RNA sequence: AUUUAGUUGGGCACUCUAGCGAGACUGCCGGUGACAAACCGGAGGAAGGUGGGGAUGACGUCAAAUCAUCAUGCCCCUUAUGACCUGGGCUACACACGUGCUACAAUGGGAAGUACAACGAGUCGCUAGACCGCGAGGUCAUGCAAAUCUCUUAAAGCUUCUCUCAGUUCGGAUUGCAGGCUGCAACUCGCCUGCAUGAAGCCGGAAUCGCUAGUAAUCGCGGAUCAGCACGCCGCGGUGAA
């Protein structure tokens, strides 16, 4: 009800520690928070050849990995909105809230 | 009434077997036996656990298969059924382990290597 | 023959099919990732130092 | 395939125009690459430029569809 | 000899045997067989004189000629004789969009 | 290969005849992984078997094995820079594999218009000392024993 | 229960999503072996003998390759070997060699109807639906900054007819005509559609290449760079051998 937020980061340990912190602060003044729903964690690849002039027969690659979590909140209080705007850190994850 | 469970997997294809005391058929994705399973002869293929346990019927089978190719998702039907026959009676697990049909095929498509044509095929290389 | 050309590519183009892609800290015309504005190999050099977020090695 | 008509530049038009009632001039120095031919350009005498030489050629009325690029062969196979 | 131009042979059906002349691909054949109201008939050509005359007159509504070869010749005669740069390389068989050939002469001449 | 002997991969029997031999027969027809087309034309070959002089659908295949299957073959066992190839008894699985090769891999050459008359009637012919694969074995045994004297001592 | 329809009421049961965990170590038994390392079988199990792959490359060899990614010892140029712009060229062809794609047809071509994947991408980017067109496509427009909307309903597949061994309804190069799309502009020099055309080619000597099982062989799909352009590269999945 009128709030659901998203979590997107690179390291799942920072993800679920900040997710457990906000679940701890979730039903503080409110109630009925839904847990950390996982997401399929998009991934990219690249390709860089291991030389500077020749030698395409030997290569190298890397990866992007984007871990995504999800926490829903049902039937909230008004007091948690000003509480969650007092909740700002860590900085490795970026939240994505709606109403 | 009660229903009998079971699941089977092969070749990036998953199946959810739902065994019921019936008459002996199979319904897959709310269709018939050989409307969604095409012209292939894979009946006694699937009925091979029945030839070692409760020959031949009479249990109708519900299953909802998805993913993979047709033969791989057909072969995964064998193992949910054999898991169900283990669920019914303990006295067939010897008859299954003599026949197999319980070990999941862990063998699937192999990772390539960046630098070849295929997973192990090398390109032509003229000596002279 | 490139110090005039890097300053040539910082200008607004004469028309649409002239603003191609080269690297930023070097000036390579070929094989530049447009997501990163880096070439093949300066990306490789900065990838090891932990100075590009995101990127790790890839084994699977 | 140039479905919205022909294409002739407007910095091709600006050499002479008064040769419509008189006998035409001989100097038409240009680039002669982009512009095609459409029937208002019949019977002139154009120095078609091939990257090095504004090669002179005059016009017949059935040398009419293609561009000015047939008559700049930049290969020199002799 | 035979019915139109030359050599409409039997022992093949109608859409097959009509392909044998200079001017029929397959769309011309299906459209001409659609304009009369006929069929495959059957795997040997056993048409009647009404049907042969109808499909004889309908082909005459086209460019299907032995002068269609001469029509191609006057097309390429218009081509090669203006200047022509496309005639120089038309006789050397390279297309007007270019194909950049140093070993693709074995299509036409076989330089080996 | 170099170190020791390798495993040999026993197979699965049929979905109908419950035969490993007919399964192996299908697998030396199969091209590009199309198994169902080769299996279905082999069941069609058994249907042609059953109609024209229907005796037994599998004994005709066993008699096709009878009139083809070798017992002898020469093998170049030189010792000190010679050319003394020895007529040697063949391994039994290689024997059956050469039989399947001489049945199917020679049957490309009948050249008849119906696409499995080169299969069904061909293995009908091999049951009763006909088909040119029998005479392949005959000339194979005749080029065998050409060095019966000066090679059988090794 | 409903609705075309897991839609909407409901549950987290199965599946799936992915965090924390358990699980395969000669672990037990029998033979061989100096009783030792170890070798051969058996039970259990999802896999038993480093379960299957990947990343990981010592001392050193070849004055191997690189000033043309970068930095740079020394030497040379400087109203010019430096700079701006137009047009051309690296895409030529009497020839020889290397690497790939498509065929030489009956396990096939042509027509009709009929199913099942995986990876990834998306804001000036992917397009739902509708209308029209022989088509490449054209127009109005709806969802989409994402397990939701699209790319996208995959090809080999399956059932009926067909052709009847031919240089052939195999083959599909070459050439005229008509077009479509992005580009300010497809002549030199983009891709694709349609009509008309239809060549070699019936399994290739000497010689030579890759590969020990989800491999080889065949079949499609996605991405990078990119207005536009892929038989190349990188990756995934289907059928599945001796
Ligand atoms: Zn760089």
């Amino acid at each position: 009800q009128k709030i659901r937020i998203r979590l997107k980061a690179y390291e799942h340990r920072i993800l679920d520690q900040s997710a457990d912190k906000i679940v701890e602060t979730a039903k503080r003044t409110g109630a009925d928070v839904s847990g950390p729903i996982p997401l399929p964690t998009e991934r990219s690849l690249y390709t860089v050849i291991r030389a500077t002039h020749k030698y395409k027969d030997s290569r190298e690659q890397f990866e992007m990995r984007t871990h995504k979590r999800l926490i829903d909140i049902v039937n909230p209080t008004p007091k948690t909105v000003d509480a969650l705007m007092k909740l700002d850190l860590p900085s490795g994850v970026n939240i994505e809230i709606k109403l | 009434q009660v229903q009998y469970s079971g699941t089977g997997r092969r070749k990036n294809a998953v199946a959810r077997v739902r065994l019921v005391p019936g008459t002996g058929k199979i319904t897959v994705n709310k269709k018939d036996v050989e409307e969604y399973i095409p012209h292939a002869d894979l009946r006694e293929v699937i009925n091979q656990p029945f030839g070692v346990t409760e020959t031949k019927g009479a249990y109708d089978v519900i299953v909802n298969v998805n993913g993979g190719g047709y033969a791989g998702q057909s072969g995964a039907i064998r193992h949910g059924i054999a898991r169900a026959l283990l669920q019914v009676d303990p006295d067939f697990r010897s008859a299954l382990k003599r026949a197999g049909l319980l070990t999941r095929d862990a063998r699937m498509v192999e990772r390539k290597k960046p630098g070849l044509k295929k997973a192990r095929k090398a390109s032509q290389f003229s000596k002279r | 023959a490139k110090k005039s050309m890097i300053a040539k590519n910082k200008r607004p183009a004469k028309h649409s099919t002239q603003a191609y892609t080269r690297c930023e800290r070097c000036g390579r015309p070929h094989s530049v990732y447009r997501k990163f504005h880096l070439c093949r190999i300066c990306f490789r050099e900065l990838a090891y130092k932990g100075q590009i977020p995101g990127v790790k090695k890839a084994s699977w | 395939s140039l479905k919205k008509g022909p294409f002739v530049d407007d910095h091709l038009m600006k050499k002479v125009e008064a040769q419509q009632g008189a006998e035409k001039k001989k100097v038409i120095k240009t680039w002669s690459r982009r512009s095609t031919i459409f029937p208002s350009f019949v019977g002139f005498t154009i120095a078609v430029y091939d990257g090095r030489k504004h090669v002179p050629v005059y016009i017949q009325e059935d040398m009419v569809g293609h561009k000015l690029g047939e008559f700049a062969p930049t290969r020199t196979y002799r | 000899a035979r019915i139109a131009g030359v050599d409409i042979p039997r022992d093949k059906r109608v859409v097959v045997s009509l392909t044998y002349i200079y001017g029929i691909g397959n769309t011309t054949a299906k459209k001409v067989l659609a304009n009369v109201g006929v069929s495959e008939d059957v795997r040997v050509r056993d048409l009647t004189n009404e049907q042969t005359d109808a499909i004889r007159a309908e082909i005459d509504k086209l460019k299907v000629e032995g002068d269609l070869r001469r029509e191609v010749n006057l097309n390429i005669k218009r081509l090669m004789e203006i200047g022509s740069y496309r005639g120089i390389r038309h006789r050397r068989g390279l297309p007007t969009r270019g194909q950049n050939t140093k070993n693709n002469a074995r299509t036409r001449k076989g330089p080996t | 290969p170099r170190k020791g002997p390798v495993a040999k991969r026993d197979v699965l029997p049929d979905p109908i005849y419950n035969s490993k031999l007919v399964t192996r027969l299908i697998n030396r027809v199969m091209v590009d992984g199309k198994r169902g087309i080769a299996a279905n034309i082999i069941y069609n070959s058994f249907d042609i078997i059953k109609e024209s002089t229907g005796n037994d659908p599998l004994e005709v295949f066993e008699q096709a094995m009878k009139n083809v299957m070798p017992v002898l073959e020469v093998k170049a066992r030189r010792v000190g820079g010679s050319n003394y190839q020895v007529p040697v008894e063949v391994r039994p699985e290689r024997r059956t594999t050469l039989g399947l090769r001489w049945v199917v891999n020679y049957a490309r050459l009948r050249g008849e218009h119906t696409m499995e008359e080169r299969l069904a009637k061909e293995i009908m012919d091999a049951a009763n000392n006909t088909g040119a694969s029998v005479k392949k074995r005959e000339d194979t045994h005749k080029m065998a024993d050409a060095n019966r004297a000066f090679a059988h001592y090794r």
